[PDB]
C-alpha cells in the first residue's frame, strides 16, 4: 500500500532484477556490463578527509587522494540483490566496514568488489596495487 | 527529484534506518549521516548490531537484452508456436502485518491443474550481517471476498518444500507434452514476484545425462535437469511466460473469460482464477479457424493415428455409396479439394468455411449450422469428417473427436472443449450427443471388392471379397487384420463413427452380385 520507505531508484530495476533471479549473480552482472547496460549506480559515497590508509577494508573511511571511499555493504552486489552470499555460511566481507576504491576505476564500484580480492597481508588492494608479490 | 522504486522498499516500522555501512543504498542512511549529497562517518552515532528489516520483493520489471540470455517473455506468436507448453498460474497472498508493513507475501498458488499449494508467510529479511530468507507474520485481505483466505495462514509449507512440489507437479505435467515451460497470466506484476522464490534464471543449459534443454535446476548440488529426468529439483531453471491481458482485454479477468466459456464458474481459488486464464488463452487463439502455417512436430504415434485415420475414412465413405448408390455427395469442410474416394462415379461438391486459396473455384464458401441447413442438402448424402459442429443431418456421414478422452495429443480447452494437437492444432466443441440425435452410432466392419491372393480367423463381420466359404482368404485376411487393427487404433484416439441410420451391412453384398 506504501505505507513503506523506499530503498531503490529505477535506473538499476532492470540490472537488479536480473542477478537477483540468476544462479550465477557475479557472471550475469558482468555479462549486463558487456551488452552495454549501466553499472549499479546510489551506492553511499563517502564525504573524507583523503587522507588514511590506502587499505581496502576498513572500519572507518580511510581513503588515498587516489581512492574514493564507500559504505560496504552499498558495494556489495550480494548485500544489494538481497540473495545469499558466495561465503558458504553465511556472511559478508563488507557489510558494516567502508570499502575503498580508485577514483578512476570508481564508477563500477559494485563490479569492483567482484573482479578483485584483498592481500592478507597488507589488507590492501591487490594489483591496485599492492607491496607483496 | 527524485524518482524511485520501489522494488526491495524497505517494509519495517523501524524509523532511522540505516548505517552508511550496512546501508544498501544511499537513499536509506539515516538522514543523520547524509551532507551535501554525500554520507560520512560519525564514530559517535553507532551502527546497529541488531535489526531486521522486511525487504519489498514486489515490482521486478525484468526486460533486458543480453546475448548468451533468452528473453522470458514471449510474443503470442511464438507462444502459439509452444502451446500446453502453457500453464495458467494465479497467486494469491497476504500483507505483512506486525513487525513491519507495505509488502506482499505469496499465500496460494494456483494452476491450469487442479492443484493449490499454500504457503506460510515467509519474505526476504535484512539483517546486520546478511539478508535472510525467513517466516514472517501476516494477515489477510481487508475484503470479504479474501475471508475464504484466511484459515490458510496456518496450513503450510514451508518454501524448501514447496519449490520442490512445484517442479514435480510440473516435472510429470510437461514431461511428455513438452521442452520448455509457458506460465500464462492475467495480471502478471505478482505472479512474477512469486517467481522469485522457485525460480533461478540463465543461459541456455542442456540437461545433466540427457540431450534436450534444461527445465529445472537443484541447489543440493550444482546441476542441471530435464522434463523427464529431474527428480528432487527444487527450481525451475528458464520458465517462459505470457501476460494475456497484455493483448489488450476490456474488464477483469472474469468478464472475458465468461463471455466465450460458460463452463467455468468461478471460485475465489487460485486455480480457478488460473485456469479461466488458460481459456481466454485458449479461445482468443485457437477458436480462430485452423492456421495452417503452425507446425508442431510431434511425440508420438500421430503417425499411426493419421494414416489408420484417412484408411478408415475411404473404406467407409468408399462402401457408403456403394450400398445406397448416392447421386451426390455432399462434403462438408474441405478446404483443399481432395476427393477422399478419388474414384466414383458421384457428383462430389466441397464446401468449407475457410476454403484455401488455390483450389477455392472447386469450393463453395459455407458455414453450416443445421438450423439453417437441415433443410438445404436433402438430395444424396453428406459427409462431416472432423467437421464439428451444430447437430449433424439426418442423411450423414461424420467423423468427431470425442473431447473427454485425454491423450498427450488433447489439452483441455473452452468451453468443455479441447484442443486437440496432431499437427495444427485442432479446436473441437464439446462432445454433445444431441449432435448425434439424427444419425445412429457406424458398427465395425469391412470391404475389400478384389481378387483373393499369420494363422487364419473368421470375421463375423468383414463383407468380403470371398464369403462363400469360412472363408479366411490369405490376402484379406491379412489384410482386414490389419485394417481393423487400424480402427481400433483410431476409436482408442478417442474417436467416433456416425452414419445415417438406413445404412446396412447388408446392401454391400449385392455388389457380389454377378
Ligand atoms: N478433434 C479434431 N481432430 C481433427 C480435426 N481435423 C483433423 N483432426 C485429426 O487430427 C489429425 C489432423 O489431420 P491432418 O491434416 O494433420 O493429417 P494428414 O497429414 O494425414 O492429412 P493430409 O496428408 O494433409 O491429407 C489428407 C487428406 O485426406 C482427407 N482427410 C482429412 N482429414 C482426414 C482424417 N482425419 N482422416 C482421414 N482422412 C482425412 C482429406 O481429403 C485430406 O485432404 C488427424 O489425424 C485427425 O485425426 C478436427 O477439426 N478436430
Ligand atoms: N460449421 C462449419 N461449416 C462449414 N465449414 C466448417 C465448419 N466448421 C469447420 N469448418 C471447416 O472445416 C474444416 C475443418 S478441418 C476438417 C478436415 C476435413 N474433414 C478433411 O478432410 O481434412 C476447416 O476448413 C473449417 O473451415
Ligand atoms: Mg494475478
Ligand atoms: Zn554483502
Ligand atoms: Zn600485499
Ligand atoms: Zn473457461
Amino acid at each position: 500500500g506504501s505505507a513503506g520507505n523506499a530503498t531503490e531508484v529505477p535506473a538499476n530495476s532492470t540490472v537488479l532484477s536480473f542477478c537477483a533471479f540468476a544462479v550465477d549473480p557475479a557472471k550475469a552482472y558482468k555479462d549486463y556490463l558487456a551488452s552495454g547496460g549501466q553499472p549499479i549506480t546510489n551506492c553511499v559515497k563517502m564525504l573524507c578527509t583523503h587522507t588514511g590508509t590506502g587499505q581496502a577494508i576498513t572500519v572507518t573511511p580511510e581513503a588515498n587522494m587516489d581512492q574514493e571511499s564507500f559504505g560496504g555493504a552499498s558495494c556489495c552486489l550480494y548485500c544489494r540483490c538481497h540473495i545469499d552470499h558466495p561465503n558458504p555460511k553465511g556472511f559478508c566481507d563488507l557489510k558494516g566496514k567502508y570499502v575503498q576504491i580508485p577514483t578512476t576505476c570508481a564508477n563500477d564500484p559494485v563490479g569492483f568488489t567482484l573482479r578483485n580480492t584483498v592481500c592478507t597481508v597488507c589488507g590492501m588492494w591487490k594489483g591496485y596495487g599492492c607491496s607483496c608479490d | 527529484a527524485e524518482n524511485v522504486t520501489g522494488l526491495f522498499k524497505d517494509c519495517s516500522k523501524i524509523i532511522t534506518g540505516l548505517h552508511p555501512t550496512q546501508a544498501p543504498t544511499h537513499l536509506s542512511v539515516d538522514i543523520k549521516f547524509k551532507t551535501e549529497g554525500l554520507c560520512v562517518d560519525i564514530p559517535g552515532i553507532p551502527k546497529d548490531m541488531t535489526y531486521r528489516r522486511l525487504i519489498s520483493m514486489m515490482g521486478f520489471k525484468m526486460n533486458y537484452q543480453v546475448n548468451g540470455y533468452p528473453n522470458m517473455f514471449i510474443t503470442r506468436e511464438e507462444a502459439i508456436r509452444h502451446v500446453r507448453a502453457w500453464i495458467g498460474f494465479d497467486v494469491e497472498g497476504c500483507h505483512a502485518t506486525r513487525d513491519a508493513v507495505g509488502t506482499n507475501l505469496p499465500l496460494q498458488l494456483g494452476f491450469s491443474t487442479g492443484v493449490n499449494l499454500v504457503a506460510v508467510p515467509t519474505g526476504y529479511v535484512d539483517t546486520e550481517n546478511n539478508t535472510e530468507f525467513t517466516r514472517v507474520n501476516a494477515k489477510p485481505p481487508p475484503g470479504d471476498q479474501f475471508k475464504h483466505l484466511i484459515p490458510l495462514m496456518y496450513k503450510g509449507l514451508p518454501w524448501n518444500v514447496v519449490r520442490i512440489k512445484i517442479v514435480q507437479m510440473l516435472s510429470d505435467t510437461l514431461k511428455g507434452l513438452s521442452d520448455r515451460v509457458v506460465f500464462v497470466l492475467w495480471a502478471h506484476g505478482f505472479e512474477l514476484t512469486s517467481m522469485k522464490y522457485f525460480v533461478k534464471i540463465g543461459p541456455e543449459r542442456t540437461c545433466c545425462l540427457c540431450d534436450k534443454r534444461a527445465t529445472c535446476f537443484s541447489t543440493s548440488s550444482d546441476t542441471y535437469a530435464c522434463w523427464n529426468h529431474s527428480v528432487g529439483f527444487d527450481y525451475v531453471y528458464n520458465p517462459f511466460m505470457i501476460d494475456v491481458q497484455q493483448w489488450g482485454f476490456t474488464g477483469n479477468l472474469q468478464s472475458n473469460h465468461d463471455q466465450h466459456c460458460q463452463v467455468h464458474g468461478n471460485a475465489h481459488v487460485a486455480s480457478c482464477d488460473a485456469i479461466m486464464t488458460r481459456c481466454l488463452a485458449v479461445h482468443e487463439c485457437f477458436v480462430k479457424r485452423v492456421d495452417w502455417s503452425v507446425e508442431y512436430p510431434i511425440i508420438g504415434d500421430e503417425l499411426r493415428v493419421n494414416s489408420a485415420c484417412r484408411k478408415v475414412q475411404h473404406m467407409v465413405v468408399k462402401s457408403a455409396l456403394l450400398a445406397d448408390k448416392f447421386p451426390v455427395l455432399h462434403d462438408i469442410g474441405n478446404p483443399k479439394a481432395i476427393k477422399c474416394v478419388p474414384q466414383a462415379e458421384v457428383e462430389w461438391k466441397f464446401y468449407d468455411a475457410q476454403p484455401c486459396s488455390d483450389k477455392a473455384y472447386k469450393i463453395e464458401e459455407l458455414f453450416y449450422s443445421y438450423a439453417t441447413h437441415h433443410d438445404k442438402f436433402t438430395d444424396g448424402v453428406c459427409l462431416f469428417w472432423n467437421c464439428n459442429v451444430d447437430r449433424y443431418p439426418a442423411n450423414a456421414i461424420v467423423c468427431r473427436f470425442d473431447t473427454r478422452v485425454l491423450s498427450n495429443l488433447n489439452l483441455p480447452g473452452c468451453d468443455g472443449g479441447s484442443l486437440y494437437v496432431n499437427k495444427h492444432a485442432f479446436h473441437t466443441p464439446a462432445f454433445d450427443k444431441s449432435a448425434f440425435t439424427n444419425l445412429k452410432q457406424l458398427p465395425f466392419f469391412y470391404y475389400s471388392d478384389s481378387p483373393c491372393e499369420y494363422v487364419p480367423l473368421k470375421s463375423a463381420t468383414c463383407i468380403t471379397r470371398c464369403n462363400l466359404g469360412g472363408a479366411v482368404c490369405r490376402h484379406h485376411a491379412n489384410e482386414y487384420r490389419q485394417y481393423l487393427d487400424a480402427y481400433n487404433m483410431m476409436i482408442s484416439a478417442g474417436f467416433s463413427l456416425w452414419i445415417y441410420k438406413q445404412f446396412d451391412t447388408y446392401n454391400l453384398w449385392n455388389t457380389f452380385t454377378r
